[PDB]
């Protein structure tokens, strides 16, 4: 009943800023966060960068925090994170991701495919 | 002790009853030999009455006097007789079989109820250790076993004590020579059964030793059968596996041939014993005058006595195997070691509640060597709150909760509920201040009231509306039908999973426990139920102290206190957000995560035909049967007439008379039925031979000649077709034994019976068949209602073994324990019914083995009675009353022979349906032709398009679905994909194991559909993964011949110079005739995989295949070997899908199958250079 599709993916070159934003309608109210991920093929998955359906905060990756900004829709359920010099590396499928109680990723949404050159 | 007393425990009157029936065994037993005193008695004075009669020549009518007079005197005591032996034998009888009911009913059901109780008793060591389950099934068949040992089986067992004790009391005080004599001649008869045993014995393990070689033949070649078949090497297994059954079968001959030397010699002894017996029997009558010929007979039934001591051993062994069995099994089986759970006592808290507090626990879980999972524990949860739990490489949360139950005592340290520690409280008390909701609930088969009902005893259905209501659960259960009557069906799986966890926390919520125990409840569910049932638990919550456990998230926002574990070690603990702050374990997971056979159709005579097909003659075996047949009544004839003349007859020609008698009697038995019984053995011995040997042939060549799903994807086994081999011509052997068995035994009682019955007054005829076939009958119908008993017996412990093991299999009651005694309860009211069907049998036993034994004193009756009285009227004879203890013993080995070999027609007729139906077969391939093999084929460019495949199991998910590849000739075809099928699969259909459902395969552009199967497989290079190397010289092994291919030394030579397993054949012993030491038991996989390369490489295929050569192997093994593979390809075509990626690298294509769809094609680097499947392959690789 699930899904959570993604805004802005696209193209650009290393210093850009690609603002991007995850859609998510479903059915949960209880703590469903939304989270973004990243992954290269040859290797596996990493993650992004994650708020918390709860009125804390986020949670930043040691490879993209300082540089990525997260937001919501503030009347309706989104996440708008506004990706901020992005490298040559950061080139990946990004797929934003909800939460489950279990607290193992058991959402999935249609992602995204990202390239940054220089 | 422990082995008898307890066996035999309790019943106070009934070891009293014990005793009566014991009592009346020893009487009844004492009964037969005193029947036979009589039997002396009469013959005595019948005897004297015989002299006188012929002793006339004179005088007529002083025989009708005195001889009458006497005759009269003794029919007066026959009416004393039969009766008053006939009366007690009835009475005892009944008593007797009493003993094997009223006794073994109430003390099998006291051991029920014991057993039953004690079980579940033992809490949880059953979880501790051993089978849960074959243990109580086994158990089961022991308390079964136990019927067999406390019945009429002891009580037969004093009965024959008191015929072999009895018997030879009277024996000794009427003479101890005849004893002295018939003494000696028991180690006699006693050293012919010796040699019985040593030759069974002896001959059975050189057959299994013969057939050994024909079951390792049978053995490796059904397991090799794919190898087999593309090698072509049936013939010679066909040849060999002929060779090794005519050793078996000269074994088997020889083992006919000693056996009937052995009955042979052993029914001489006894014939010749016997004979000694009368011969120093009237030795002592004519000259001397010391027997009339009663204890002459009576000393027979002495060895009828001994016989009882042969009928009484079979009791003996029912009663040890019994006790054995189940005395060790009894302390297992009865008292409480229990201390550590009970049911009963303790001290009983009405502090209804307690602050949780856990103390320095360390525990480990009784797996013994395993390492503690929870090592040290400090909790403290205050009233009222509610505790979370969490961890990540799993369990050691469940530990905690799991130790609060007292399910198990910890190491070291000790749980407070409350202020006391938990060891104190009474046990069944805390179950009942502990209310569980465990991740998968269950629910027993009963209305939802009555698993409610489960949770407390004393309930009405307003206190089930509250629960249910109060648990949301009162929705779906309107709705349904039968409202709280509805039955949950076939065990638990009918509705929502959700909807069966909401009941159980209805079913703990009646419980209304101080402390309520949540493991991983919502865990393990939908979505939606799992918001509804969380409500449910959160309306549960709140109210109770408790501690929750689970990985859901989301619930645990809400909870008083947090603790962290991971592997059951504790770190922090804490609010929410205070752990958050320290950022630690539990920040980082929220955050981190975000065999059997015998299908039924029979033969229906259809088994005697194709035997006499394959039976080309042997009129001489059974015409010999019929003389032999014919012989036995001759004996009974004999000496009928020796005691007849010795009877009626006079002082003078006693001495000819009896002389020529005994020495006829040793004549035409000692010597003409050794000579008949060897020769008779000889030939059916060896007839079953060759049947043995053709059938298994002609079997083993249609296994062979056929495959197709029979071979290629079985439902069967290698066992079940050696079991096959086995069985099926062992019963049919036994089949024809018995047909020349019966047919020597339909003569032998019918054919001269008859003849001899032909010569009776007529009526005397009639009156004996109005016993024989009476009493026959009524044996039946004993054997017949005695099964029916049996069966629904059977279904009765039927029904409760399997509610008992409907509860023992359900360890969880142990965590409500409310249903501890219920369910012992519910189990005795199911034992109440075969208890009072026990009593029903005691009464239907007893009255069948009485009126058994009421017809036999009433046999000896009629016999006697009739044989005196009218016939003593006129014309009074000692022939026919002689001749009807012939019928009799006729009727005995008539019954005898044919019930003992009546079974052995049965298994056999089964056993030959299934080696009838089987060899039928439907041959399908061998040879044909298709083609005219045209000196223009070869190539080897190999077609695959739009092929779909599945192994014949139908709904498999066929590994191939629209598959099309191509390969050149003398080039590399690489192979890979992720596990399991499609890889080995082309290899497969490539040797047409199996022709795919659709589409098509071409080999130089012909359709392998088409084409002919063998050929086919005449080139091929398989190389399984662990090759199958046969028992043989290793020279033999490496060159299988493919159809006329000789061995050829140059061959194999140049075989392992391109293999490089010439190493070991330079050196070594033997060299290339090295045999493999017993299954190869000399070489690594490396080595057997050498010389599987040159099997390859010996045919030259155009062809070769590599099914994971080199997926088990290491080091220099593997370098040696890829470099015989890559020498043994390039010259030809062959098609690679071994798993190693290192090895891959050099190929001429390179094929990525994703699932029966080829995704990618192309060499190296060009894949390299493309990207997906292939590439994470390598990846992975490293």
């Amino acid at each position: 009943q699930v899904q959570l599709q993604e805004s802005g993916g696209g193209l650009v070159q290393a210093g850009g800023s690609l603002r991007l934003s995850c859609a998510a309608s479903g059915r949960t109210f209880n703590s469903a966060v939304m989270g973004w991920f990243r992954q290269a093929p040859g290797k596996e998955r990493q993650f992004v960068a994650t708020i918390d359906w709860s009125g804390e905060y986020t949670y930043y990756a040691d490879s993209v925090k300082g540089r990525f900004t997260i937001s919501r829709d503030n009347a309706k359920n989104t996440v708008y994170l506004q990706m901020t010099s992005l490298k040559p590396e950061d080139t990946a499928l990004y797929y934003c991701a909800a939460r489950l109680t279990l607290g193992q990723f058991d959402y999935w949404g249609q992602g995204t495919q990202v390239t940054v050159s220089s | 002790v422990s082995v008898l007393t307890m066996f035999r425990y309790a019943g106070w009157l009934d070891r009293l009853y014990m005793l009566v029936g014991t009592l009346a065994a020893i009487i009844h037993g004492v009964a037969l030999p005193l029947m036979m005193l009589i039997f002396g008695d009469m013959t005595d004075s019948f005897a004297s009455v015989g002299n006188v009669s012929k002793n006339s020549t004179n005088m007529s009518e002083a025989d009708k006097r005195a001889m009458f007079a006497k005759l009269e005197e003794e029919m007066t005591t026959y009416a004393y007789y039969y009766t008053g032996i006939g009366a007690g034998v009835l009475i005892v009888a009944y008593i007797q079989v009493s003993f094997w009911c009223l006794a073994a009913g109430r003390q099998i059901h006291k051991i029920r109820q014991k057993f039953f109780h004690a079980i579940m008793n033992q809490e949880i060591g059953w979880f501790d250790v051993h089978d849960v389950g074959e243990l109580n099934t086994r158990l089961t068949d022991d308390v079964s076993k136990i019927n067999e040992g406390i019945g009429d089986k002891i009580g037969m067992f004093f009965q024959a004590m008191a015929t072999f004790f009895g018997g030879f009391i009277i024996g000794f005080t009427r003479g101890w020579k005849l004893t002295l004599v018939i003494l000696a001649i028991s180690p006699v008869l006693g050293l012919s059964a010796g040699i019985w045993a040593k030759i069974l014995s002896s001959f059975t393990d050189k057959e299994l030793h013969a057939y050994a070689k024909a079951g390792a033949v049978a053995e490796e070649v059904l397991a090799a059968i794919r190898t087999v078949i593309a090698f072509g090497g049936q013939k010679k297994e066909l040849e060999r596996y002929n060779n090794n059954l005519e050793e078996a079968k000269r074994l088997g001959i020889k083992k006919a041939i000693t056996a009937n030397i052995s009955m042979g010699a052993a029914f001489l002894l006894i014939y010749a014993s016997y004979a000694l017996a009368f011969w120093y029997g009237t030795s002592l009558v004519i000259s001397k005058e010391y027997s009339i010929g009663q204890v002459l007979t009576v000393f027979f039934s002495v060895l009828i006595g001994a016989f009882s001591v042969g009928q009484a051993s079979p009791n003996i062994e029912a009663f040890a195997n019994a006790r054995g069995a189940a005395y060790e099994v009894f302390k297992i089986i009865d008292n409480k070691p229990s201390i550590d759970s009970f049911s009963k006592s303790g001290h009983k808290p009405d502090n209804i509640q307690g602050n949780l507090e856990f103390k320095n626990i360390h525990f480990s879980y009784p797996s013994r060597k395993e390492v503690q999972i929870l090592k040290g524990l400090n909790l403290k949860v205050k009233s009222g709150q509610t505790v979370a739990l969490v961890g990540n490489s799993g369990c050691g949360k469940s530990t905690t909760v799991q130790l609060m139950q007292r399910l198990y005592d910890p190491l070291d340290g000790m749980v407070s509920i409350d202020g006391q520690d938990i060891r104190t409280i009474n046990v069944r008390y805390l179950r009942e201040i502990i209310g569980v909701v465990s991740q998968e609930p269950v629910l027993f088969a009963t209305t939802i009231a009555e698993n409610i009902r489960y949770g407390r005893e004393d309930v009405t259905m307003d206190e089930i509306e509250k629960a249910v209501k109060e648990a949301n659960a009162y929705d779906f259960i309107m709705k349904l039908p039968h409202q709280f009557d509805t039955l949950v069906g076939e065990r638990g799986a009918q509705l929502s999973g959700g909807q069966k966890q909401r009941i159980a926390i209805a079913r703990a919520l009646v419980r209304n426990p101080k402390i309520l125990l949540l493991d991983e409840a919502t865990s393990a569910l939908d979505t939606e139920s799992e918001a509804v049932v969380q409500a449910a638990l959160d309306k549960a919550r709140e109210g109770r102290t408790t501690i929750v456990i689970a990985h859901r998230l989301s619930t645990v926002r809400n909870a008083d206190v947090i603790a962290g574990f991971d592997g059951g070690v504790i770190v922090e603990q804490g609010n929410h957000d205070e752990l958050m702050r320290e950022k630690g374990i539990y920040f980082k997971l929220v955050m981190t995560q975000t065999l059997d056979e015998d299908v039924p159709p029979a033969s229906f005579w259809r088994i005697l035909k194709l035997n006499s097909t394959e039976w080309p003659y042997f009129v001489v075996g059974i015409f010999c049967a019929i003389i032999n047949g014919g012989l036995q009544p001759a004996f009974s004839v004999i000496f009928s007439k020796v005691v007849g003349v010795f009877t009626n007859g006079g002082p003078p020609e006693t001495q000819r008379q009896n002389s020529n008698l005994f020495s006829l009697l040793f004549l035409i038995l000692g010597i003409i039925s050794f000579i008949t019984f060897f020769l008779q053995g000889f030939t059916f011995g060896k007839a079953g031979e060759i049947l043995t040997k053709r059938l298994r042939y002609m079997v083993f060549k249609s296994m062979l000649r056929q495959d197709v799903s029979w071979f290629d994807d079985p439902k069967n086994t290698t066992g079940a077709l050696t079991t096959r081999l086995a069985n099926d011509a062992a019963q049919v052997k036994g089949a024809t034994g018995s047909r020349l068995a019966v047919i020597f035994q339909n003569i032998a009682n019918l054919g001269t019976g008859i003849i001899i019955s032909l010569i009776y007054g007529w009526q005397l005829t009639l009156l004996l068949l109005a016993i024989v076939p009476i009493i026959a009958i009524a044996g039946v119908v004993e054997m017949k209602m005695l099964s029916g008993q049996a069966l629904k017996d059977k279904k009765e412990l039927e029904g409760s073994g399997k509610i008992a093991t409907e509860a023992i299999e359900n360890f969880r009651t142990v965590v409500s324990l409310t249903r501890e005694q219920k369910f012992e309860t519910m189990y005795a009211q199911s034992l109440q019914i075969p208890y009072r069907n026990a009593m029903k049998k005691a009464h239907v036993f007893g009255i069948t083995f009485s009126f058994t034994q009421a017809m036999m004193y009433f046999s000896y009756a009629a016999c006697f009675r009739f044989g005196a009285y009218l016939v003593t009227q006129q014309l009074m004879t000692f022939e026919n009353v002689l001749l009807v203890f012939s019928a009799i013993v006729f009727g005995a080995m008539a019954v005898g022979q044919v019930s003992s070999f009546a079974p052995d027609y049965a298994k056999a007729t089964v056993s030959a349906s299934h080696i009838i139906r089987i060899i039928e077969k439907t041959p399908e391939i061998d040879s044909y032709s298709t083609q005219g093999l045209k000196p223009n084929m070869l190539e080897g460019n190999v077609q695959f398009s739009g092929v779909v495949f599945n192994y014949p199991t139908r709904p498999s998910i066929p590994v191939l679905q629209g598959l099309s590849l191509e390969v050149k000739k003398g080039q590399t075809l690489a192979l890979v994909g992720s596990s399991g099928c499609g890889k080995s699969t082309v290899v497969q259909l490539l040797e047409r194991f199996y022709d795919p459902m659709a589409g098509s395969v071409f080999l130089d552009g012909k359709e392998i559909k088409q084409l002919n199967v063998q050929w086919l497989r005449a080139q091929l290079g398989i190389v399984s993964q662990e090759p199958i190397l046969f028992d043989c010289s290793i020279a033999e092994n490496i060159a299988y011949g493919d159809n006329s291919r000789v061995v050829s030394y140059e061959e194999i030579v140049r075989a392992a110079k391109e293999a490089n397993i010439h190493q070991f054949i330079d050196s070594l012993p033997d060299k290339y005739n090295t045999r493999v030491g017993d299954k190869g038991t000399q070489l690594s996989g490396g080595q057997k995989q050498r010389i599987a390369i040159a099997r390859a490489l010996v045919r030259q295929p155009h062809i070769l295949l590599l099914d994971e050569a080199t997926s088990a192997l290491d080091t220099e093994s593997e370098k040696v070997v890829q470099e015989a593979l890559d020498k043994a390809r390039e010259g030809r075509t062959c098609i690679v899908i071994a798993h190693r990626l290192s090895t891959i690298q050099n190929a001429d294509l390179i094929v990525v199958i994703q699932n029966g769809k080829v995704k990618e094609h192309g060499t190296h680097q060009q894949l390299l250079a493309q990207k997906g499947i292939y590439f994470s392959m390598v990846s992975v690789q490293a």
